[PDB]
């Protein structure tokens, strides 16, 4: 099907770029909605455009770069725990997610571990269901 | 350069009490609001020992009983409580301008 | 060889993101090591990596991901494979990313990037000429 | 640890030259500087010159015509010299490394110099 | 004049569409649902889980990417944290990597002054409080704030400039719209005393204009002229007055504005 998966770098590059663009679009759209509610009244056109663009280009990069690092670390960890394990399954991807979320918030403590590792593992769970359904 | 006049020339206090040594710079030794007045201690057969730098900062490993204060042109060194160990010769040294100049020294003893 | 053109865009968005994030781990891990105090050089390298490696991945990721998008836009229109595809693609990607700075900064950044890709394309062309001998 | 060690001559003949070498260890002369200070008994501590952290020298105006301070980063040595010594130059010569806020934190052991015959 | 004339047509077309009865009604209906959507999800935000999940995704680290922290939301956030939160040859070359350097001397001194100091901890404090507080005062001519932060050298340059404006009866009322790139550019020792300083850079969007004091009309700049200026700050901390409430020791030895270019 789509998304050539001949190697492990093509998984690491298509996955990092598909989740980077999902962070940019979602973060940009989330910023654009926020920037329309933060326009000061009686502002000229050049400032209203500037106000919205300032929110798009702050939430855009923020979620894009945070989703891309999680998609890098997942793909590095997923490929690593495929080589040792010798195969890929949904369980191997879920373990690569929960372990990615834990390493994401290593310095934050232990309470952030659970929230972060559950979300990344759940996102992998959604991905593993979407991956099977689409293919 | 800056003539640091240090008083008293000699001082004798008992153990556990506070001994105060004063310095009086001819000019102001402040750069960016930081007074560059270093305090040194010299036992008879040893090189000088940095106690205080930048008028208040303890030297590396200097006991907490050495306190540096003052600003502008009047500075002070307080040893409290004073132990039998720290009987020595104490100098004030301005590091604002070249040449660096030292105080006349204050011989501090035990009663 | 190269994957289909409307799909390599994901492979260039994510392949450039990986080049900047790993390139920003060595760059800012070293930079954070030199700066931090004597007893905190390993915590200052972790803090510098976490703060700045994601940002360089996005900077690389969007430049190398827009350059690929415009490369497919030129290829799907110009319908050739001449090295002026990367010249025009580098032209539009440098001026797109510099669009908030005005119409004079967009022009200067367009000309700078197109000329920058001219040197890169020229080096490759001269490289194969020497290799032919 | 940090340690400054001096190797100079005592009992300098009058109208001769004095040379102290301050071999440093625990730090590099590229990142730190070394003051040169003298302590007479009748004139007290006094500053002769300095090897600034960058590598440039600066001397006391009363000794600038005599002093000469040069370093050598590779060997971790600072060289001090005075062209002519009289009876008033007998004292103890220290090399003192200076740190933040020009704090002479580490000092050499001192070179007891005598000028007589 | 093609770009300027087209901009007027584009601005007027949007102005006509924005003021159109259909467009305004659609915007109001969309805005009304936004209030309902937030109100519907408002109880979810009150949940303890949402506070922790939001503190994991964002954590307040999105401030690296821009934003201006309004003066009221800047003082309240500061006082809140202060109340609870802030209250062979290759081996030789490898050895030289771990050796002390001028950057290490500077950073170690500020760590002696505050045991919590780090490049990340101060850059966070700079980005969230110090730089916005100084830039906002700089553009608005607030000399009460800049007196605390600026040293006597950069403030006397500022208060001499503010005396020129008073002679011509204009007052600065500028704006900061976005601050980006707040970083400790370098850590150097100011020779010959080896005064440890941090060189801080940033890029602020800003509207620079001056209004006549008596009337209030434009006297310089334009009410809509955004500039992407770069600021260089030299920071040192004083060991005394480190217990100061506002500055807590930190002082600005140099303040240079440069690299101003148009933005939007
Ligand atoms: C796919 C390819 C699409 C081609 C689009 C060509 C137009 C590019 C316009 C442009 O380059 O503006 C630069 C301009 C320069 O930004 P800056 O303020 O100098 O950047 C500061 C950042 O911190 C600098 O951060 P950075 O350089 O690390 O990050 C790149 C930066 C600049 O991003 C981009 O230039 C666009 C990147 C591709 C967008 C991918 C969207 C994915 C959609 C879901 C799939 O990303 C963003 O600022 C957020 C972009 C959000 C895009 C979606 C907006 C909401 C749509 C709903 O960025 C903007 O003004 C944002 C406007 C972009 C509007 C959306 C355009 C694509 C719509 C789809
Ligand atoms: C602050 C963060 C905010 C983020 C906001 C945006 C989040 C976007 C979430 C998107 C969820 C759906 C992901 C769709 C990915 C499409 C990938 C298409 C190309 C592709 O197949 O790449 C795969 C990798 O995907 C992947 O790697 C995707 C799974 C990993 C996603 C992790 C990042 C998202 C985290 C979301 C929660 C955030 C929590 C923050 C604490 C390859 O892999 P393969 O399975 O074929 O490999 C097999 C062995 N080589």
């Amino acid at each position: 099907g789509l998304i050539p998966s001949r190697g492990w770098t093509d998984d690491l590059c298509y996955g990092t770029g598909a989740v980077y663009l999902l962070g940019l679009g979602i973060g940009g759209f989330s910023g654009m909605m926020q920037g329309l509610q933060n326009i000061p009244p009686n502002s000229p056109g050049k400032l209203q455009l500037n106000t919205v663009l300032n929110h798009i280009t702050k939430r855009g990069p923020f979620l894009g770069n945070n989703a891309g690092i999680l998609a890098l670390s997942y793909n590095i960890i997923n490929s690593t725990i495929d080589a040792l394990r010798g195969k890929h399954d949904t369980a191997g991807s879920i373990g690569a997610g929960a372990l990615t979320g834990a390493l994401f918030k290593s310095s934050k403590g232990l309470k952030p571990m659970g929230y972060s590792s559950a979300m990344v593992a759940a996102a992998c769970a959604v991905w593993c269901s979407v991956k099977k359904r689409l293919l | 350069d800056i003539v640091l006049t240090q008083s008293p020339a000699s001082l004798a206090v008992s153990l556990g009490q506070r001994a105060t040594i004063s310095c009086r710079a001819s000019e102001s030794v402040d750069i960016y609001g930081i007074s560059f007045m270093n305090w040194f201690q010299q036992k008879p057969g040893q090189p000088p020992k940095l106690l205080i730098y930048a008028t208040s900062n303890q030297g590396s490993g200097v006991p907490a009983r050495f306190s540096g204060s003052g600003s502008g042109t009047d500075f002070s060194l307080n040893i409290h409580p004073m132990e039998e160990d720290d009987t020595a010769m104490y100098f004030c040294q301005q590091s604002k301008e070249v040449p660096r100049t030292f105080g006349g020294g204050t011989k501090l003893e035990i009663k | 060889s190269r994957d289909p053109c409307p799909i390599v865009i994901l492979n260039d968005f994510g392949g450039a993101f990986a080049m900047g994030a790993i390139g920003g781990v060595v760059w800012h891990g070293i930079k954070g090591f030199r700066n931090s105090p004597l007893g905190e050089r390993g915590s200052g390298a972790m803090s510098a990596i976490k703060a700045r490696a994601p940002v360089l991945g996005g900077n690389f990721g969007v430049w190398g991901g827009l350059f690929s998008t415009f490369d497919c836009a030129v290829k799907a229109v110009r319908k050739r494979e001449d090295p002026w595809n990367a010249i025009i693609a580098g032209f539009f990607t440098g001026g797109a990313l510099a669009v908030r700075g005005g119409w004079r900064h967009t022009r200067n950044s367009s000309i700078t990037c197109a000329c920058l890709l001219g040197v890169i394309e020229g080096v490759g062309l001269m490289f194969q000429r020497y290799a032919a001998w | 640890q940090v340690q400054l060690k001096q190797s100079g001559p005592g009992l300098v003949q009058p109208s001769q030259s004095l040379s102290i070498t301050c071999t440093v260890s625990g730090f590099s002369l590229t990142t730190y500087g070394v003051h040169w200070v003298r302590q007479s008994p009748g004139k007290g501590l006094e500053w002769l010159g300095v090897m600034w952290r960058g590598g440039s020298t600066d001397f006391n105006a009363a000794f600038m015509s005599r002093l000469s301070i040069t370093k050598d980063n590779s060997k971790s040595q600072v060289f001090f010299k005075m062209n002519s010594l009289q009876a008033d130059d007998t004292a103890i010569y220290y090399c003192a490394r200076y740190g933040n806020y020009d704090a002479m934190d580490y000092w050499g052991q001192g070179t007891s110099v005598t000028v007589s015959s | 004049k093609t770009l300027k004339k087209t901009g007027e047509t584009m601005e007027h077309i949007a102005t006509k569409a924005w003021e159109s009865e259909l467009g305004k009604n659609t915007r109001k209906a969309a805005a009304a649902t936004a209030k309902k959507l937030d109100e519907s999800f408002e109880p979810v935000r009150q949940t303890k889980i949402y506070k922790e999940v939001s503190e994991v995704i964002d954590d307040g680290e999105s401030s690296r990417y821009g934003g201006f922290i309004t003066k009221e939301q800047r003082r309240l956030k500061r006082e809140r944290d202060l109340a609870s939160g802030k209250r062979r040859k290759i081996t030789n070359k490898v050895g030289g990597f771990f050796a002390e350097t001028e950057s290490s001397r500077v950073y170690s001194q500020f760590k002696l002054m505050d045991p919590t100091f780090s490049n990340e901890s101060f850059t966070r404090h700079l980005r969230e409080y110090i730089v916005p507080e100084i830039l906002e005062a700089y553009v608005k001519g607030d000399v009460k704030v800049l007196k605390k932060w600026f040293s006597e050298a950069p403030f006397n340059v500022y208060a001499a400039q503010q005396k020129i404006f008073k002679e011509q009866d204009v007052y600065a009322d500028g704006r900061i719209l976005d601050i980006r790139g707040v970083e400790i550019v370098s850590a150097k020792l100011l020779a010959p005393q080896d005064i440890p300083v941090l060189v801080v850079g940033c890029r602020a969007q800003e509207i620079n204009l001056y209004r006549k004091k008596k009337t209030g009309e434009i006297a310089a700049g334009d009410e809509a002229n955004i500039l992407m200026s770069s600021y260089a700050m030299v920071f040192t901390r004083d060991p005394e007055q480190i217990d100061d409430d506002e500055t807590e020791g930190w002082k600005i030895l140099e303040f240079v504005r440069g690299g101003s270019r148009q933005f939007t």
